[PDB]
Parts: structure tokens; C-alpha cells; sequence
């Protein structure tokens, strides 16, 4: 099976909604040692977002029935566990992925965040069903891989480049919702937001994304300062 | 309210 | 298993969108043998129609690539083929639950009626992706247990009945898409209709009314 | 979009 034969399969299964398939498509795609394309690494990450995203979306609705409820209770955690799981093979994949294919192939510094800000997300993701000392170690490398992310961003890319605004609004809701510091959480956000207004009076062709991630971070630091 | 995938 | 904690996995799974747990769920608790009560019966009702459900978006999405299009034809061909055995199969699984199970053991009329409107709409989902002389015998099937279940419906069930209403909408369906009768299904869909006015849960029946006429302003159209 | 929906 060729690699431009899993690009076509795994669009055709981002037409059909079959996330699932995406991945495994593109995670061949991947462990053929060649550096993913634009379009590739796209594919990817739209791939591994819903098929993670679905998990994490069925972790807080059984996991709010759990703690919302004695034999009904077990099966609510029980479930939950299973998903958890589930949750956790998929994040440990993309991680996989990352530290040994993505990461170290990334010879350009926008492909750099773009996987780097990516390794932080899973991370997060994993910590948001993480306890115990297990969780602080995966938090640490949540912001690690954000905070590198976040330094080559801000020496090699524009305050109005997709990616800078994306990474900025990604590290500020792990400021606010893993380590609980609001104040980290809405200083990072302004100041990216404030950044990239100033450059816009002096970015092209990438209109439409820019200004709608510049939305995304005022929308979160007006929800965030209402909870004063 | 993290990035969504557009 | 328990046949309860069967059915509170179920409900479990539904809350967590997660429609191949339940309907796996379901289709244990269904294989019990006892007949399904009305919540078990909903259950399993909505389990399956989300699995075969998302099967139906996925091919119809990749069958209109397939034809609306060489080399990606194949891709595009092909993997319509994988879906299209994944439908044919979940479509199997719901005829052999009712053709053993459900219906054999409907003791009431709407018990029964429920039913044979299920048969009806996985033979017509069968049908939508069916092709050749094996799809003449999957349309005649799906019309026999849709109309077995309209002489029913009209002899026992109230006109303004959800499930009464709800079969003439999906039988005015099958007249439309499967066998290209608009006129059929428009004097169904009226006749139907028009019987509920004339008796006027009523907030259940009132929608599917909606919708009657609803197809019907599409249909003449 | 035609068919009957279980709400």
C-alpha cells in the first residue's frame, strides 16, 4: 500500500465521518519515516482530534453520572474506566507518533510548533482524566511542550501566524483549566491578542484563520474574567 | 475553548 | 448478565453517544427471549438506528464521490464496498432479532405494529444499497412488512398514534425514494394527515404531522 | 431528512 493511496482513503473517510479510519490511515502514513506534507499533516491532526475528541467527550458526560448519582454508581465508574482507557491508547499513540517520527523530521520551524504544540495537547488531554502522582508528571510534560512550542513561535513566526495564535490559545487554556492559574491564563491570551492587532495595521492569505483565532481568544478571556 | 479544527 | 444491568449499560452508553455499546447491549438483552417492554423496546430502537445510521450518511458520502467523479474511482469504489458490508451486516443483525424474537413475542398490537415497521425499514435501508435481482426480492420484502403493519395500525391503532402516524410516514417514504411512486406517497402521506385532523401524547403526534405534510410540500414540489 | 426521527 502506498503512502499517496492512505492519503486518498484517509480523505475520502474525512467525507464519510469515519474518524477511526483517518487515523490508522494516516498513522501509516506516518510510520513510513517520510515527513508529512502540509496537507498530510493536517490529515492527521483533524484525524486524531475527533477520534480523541469523541473519548473525551463520553469521559465527562459518564464521569459527571459517577459523581452526579451504589450499584448504579459502579457501572458509572466502570464505564468510565473503559473509556478512560480508550482515552489513554489514543492519546499514548499520538504521542508515539510525535517523539519518533513527527518531532524529530520537522526541519522547518512552523512544522516545529505546529508538532510541538500538538505534543502539549495530547498531554493535556491526558491529563484531564489524570490522578495522583501520575498526573503531575504528565502536566509537567504538558507544559514543556507547550513552553518550547511557545519560544520558537515567538522568535521564527509572525504575532498574526495561524499557528502562533493557535499554539497561544491552546497554552492559555492549559493555564486555566490544568494548572488552575487564571491570571497566566488571561495575561497569555491578551497579550497574543494585542500583539497581533498591532502587526495587523502593518499578514495575507491567511485572513480567515488568523482573525478567527483572534475571536477564540478574546471569547475565552471575557468567559474567563466573568469568573472573577 | 481550545482550537477547533476549522 | 443481568438483563437490568444490561439496560442501564445501555442507557449508560446513549448518554455517552457511544451507539455501538448500546446497541450491543441491547441486542444481549433482546436475545434473552422475554418480550422487551416499551423503555427496552425504545432503547433498542434507537441503539440500532444510530449504528446503521452513520453508515448510511458515510455511504451515501462516498457512493455520490464514487460516481460524480479512474484511479480515485477505484478508492472510491471500493471503500464504498467496506461500508456497504458493514450495513449489510447490521441490517442482517436487526431482521434475525425481530424474525426470532421480537416479533414472535409481540402479544399487543402496537407491540406488533412497532415491529414490522422496524422489518420495513431495515429491508428499505437494505434496498437503498441493493442492486440487481437481489434487489427486487429486498424492495418486495420491505413493502410486505410495511403493509402488514399499515392493515394493523388501521384496524386497532387511534389515527392521531405516534407509531400509526409514524409508519405512514416512513411507508410514504419507501413509496417515494424506493419505488418512485410521488403520487402514492403523497395520497398516503395526505390521507394520513387528514385522518389525524380528524380526530383533533399529543405533542409526539403533532411533530410526526409536521413532517407528513412537511414531505408532502417537498413532494409536490 | 425524510423519514421518522426518535427525537
Amino acid at each position: 500500500m502506498d503512502k499517496n493511496e492512505l492519503v486518498q482513503k484517509a480523505k475520502l473517510a474525512e467525507q464519510a465521518e469515519r474518524y477511526d479510519d483517518m487515523a490508522a490511515c494516516m498513522k501509516s502514513v506516518t510510520e513510513q519515516g517520510a515527513e508529512l506534507s502540509n496537507e498530510e499533516r493536517n490529515l492527521l491532526s483533524v484525524a486524531y482530534k475527533n477520534v480523541v475528541g469523541a473519548r473525551r467527550s463520553s469521559w465527562r458526560v459518564v464521569s459527571s453520572i459517577e459523581q452526579k448519582t451504589e450499584k448504579k454508581q459502579q457501572m458509572a465508574r466502570e464505564y468510565r474506566e473503559k473509556i478512560e482507557t480508550e482515552l489513554r491508547d489514543i492519546c499514548n499513540d499520538v504521542l508515539s507518533l510525535l517523539e519518533k517520527f513527527l518531532i524529530p523530521n520537522a526541519s522547518q520551524a512552523e512544522s516545529k510548533v505546529f508538532y510541538l504544540k500538538m505534543k502539549g495537547d495530547y498531554y493535556r488531554y491526558l491529563a484531564e482524566v489524570a490522578a495522583g502522582d501520575d498526573k503531575k508528571g504528565i502536566v509537567d510534560q504538558s507544559q514543556q511542550a507547550y513552553q518550547e512550542a511557545f519560544e520558537i513561535s515567538k522568535k521564527e513566526m509572525q504575532p498574526t501566524h495561524p499557528i502562533r495564535l493557535g499554539l497561544a490559545l491552546n497554552f492559555s487554556v492549559f493555564y486555566y483549566e490544568i494548572l488552575n492559574s487564571p491570571e497566566k491564563a488571561c495575561s497569555l491570551a491578551k497579550t497574543a491578542f494585542d500583539e497581533a492587532i498591532a502587526e495587523l495595521d502593518t499578514s495575507e492569505e491567511s485572513y480567515k484563520d488568523s482573525t478567527l483565532i483572534m475571536q477564540l481568544l478574546r471569547d475565552n478571556l471575557t468567559l474567563w474574567t466573568s469568573d472573577t | 475553548g481550545s482550537l477547533p479544527t476549522f
